[PDB]
């Protein structure tokens, strides 16, 4: 999956 | 501004309805033409601008990766000549993004930031500065890439210190900003072991302090503290 | 238009980059662009045309009911008044969508039907003719809600006659072309009967015929035959 | 389900 960002 | 004869509290209205009809970009400008009646945002208008912005960008950003990735194989050995196409139409997606950011940043600087005095909204904003350099730097080859990404890093690094100082370790905000700084860490500035030990750190202090929470509360800092925790997984 | 200056293969490339990327507006205007450039249109450019308005005007149309059904409800018996923003902005989601079907509808006038001699060609822009007279139809209230309805029907009565003299009864866009009909006749004018007869008739010729075709064509008759059913069996 | 138009 792609890294999180908020 | 095309907003300028609208009522404060109709754009608001509006930019609620766009948000329930998935109508980003109309949210955005809606958020934009009540930013510039001059008056101080709630926190709930502060969510109303970011959620309408980030959709924008973010489609945008997915759009550009997907053409960067095609341009990149096209200038492969073995490749067929295809033209300018692919790069002018990169180019095209990256212009609009770009203005896109510096639309948020002019926000930010006239006059949001400088009237920002609760821990709350100063922070926010100074994430969404942080966020929105970064955004630009993700797309940035120039003389000024160092200087765009020392411009997020800044940003930053202010929210930062002010979310230490006046903040919960489980404050949602300071929460984001440390998932969000951390990324810039791993992928902008070159320093995975910054990005790992700022979310490693962000998720210990944010768990001893969980205790002082209502059910509703936790369930927030929970949230983002599962992303910080999928960000650790990927990366170690 | 500022396409103008563009080459035509240039634009077509461009479509196709919009559509890997997902931004359909862009892929709309370089497929107008494309149209204005006067030559006729190939099989595969028909189809990039179509998915680029289809995309965009879903879009509208999506946001048109979530915005339509907040109106309702607020005129419903014991429903706080809220003032004018709620149809305001159905109204001007309302008039986006409405100026893009004028524009799609301008396209097949000037001139993309009068060059259409082939089966496949024709009956493709009549059926479109047909889809963009339909989603007016769904937007219109007034003295000239009669007139858009039968606008639509005449075009895809047309499109039909074409079809059953010059296709077989497999053919996709025949099948397209009976599937969106049978629904104009359900949710549009008001024939239930007329649209569950079409829409059996036409899945049981195709059945018919499924027999003369390769694994490939057969694929794709059976994926809009599935749709078909899939009516029939929400509508009895 | 919604009905299907293509
Ligand atoms: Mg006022
Ligand atoms: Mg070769
Ligand atoms: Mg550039
Ligand atoms: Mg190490
Ligand atoms: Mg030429
Ligand atoms: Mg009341
Ligand atoms: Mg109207
Ligand atoms: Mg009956």
């Amino acid at each position: 999956g792609r890294r999180a960002t908020v | 501004g095309a907003m300028g004869s609208m009522e404060r509290a109709s754009l608001i209205q509006k930019a609620k309805l766009a948000e329930q009809a998935e109508r980003y970009e109309d949210m955005a400008a809606f958020m934009k033409g009540a930013v510039e009646k001059g008056e101080e945002l709630s926190c709930e208008e502060r969510n109303l601008l970011s959620v309408a912005y980030k959709n924008v960008v973010g489609g945008q950003r997915a759009a550009w990766r997907v053409l960067s990735s095609i341009e990149q194989k096209s200038n492969e050995e073995g490749s067929e000549e295809k033209g300018p196409e692919v790069r002018e139409y990169r180019e095209k997606v990256e212009t609009e993004l770009q203005g896109v950011c510096d639309t948020v940043l002019g926000l930010l600087d006239s006059h949001l930031i400088k009237e920002a005095g609760d821990a709350e909204s100063r922070v926010f904003y100074l994430k969404m500065k942080g966020d929105y350099y970064r955004y630009l730097a993700e797309v940035a080859t120039g003389d000024d890439k160092k200087r765009i990404i020392d411009s997020a890093r800044s940003a930053y690094q202010e929210a930062m210190d002010i979310s230490k100082k006046e903040m919960p370790p489980t404050n949602p905000i300071r929460l984001g900003l440390a998932l969000n700084f951390s990324v810039f860490h791993y992928e902008i500035a070159n320093s995975p072991e910054e990005a790992i030990s700022l979310a490693k750190t962000t998720f210990d202090e944010a768990m001893a302090d969980l205790h002082t929470l209502s059910e509703d509360s936790y369930k927030d800092s929970t949230l983002i503290m599962q992303l910080l925790r999928d960000n650790l997984t990927l990366w170690t």
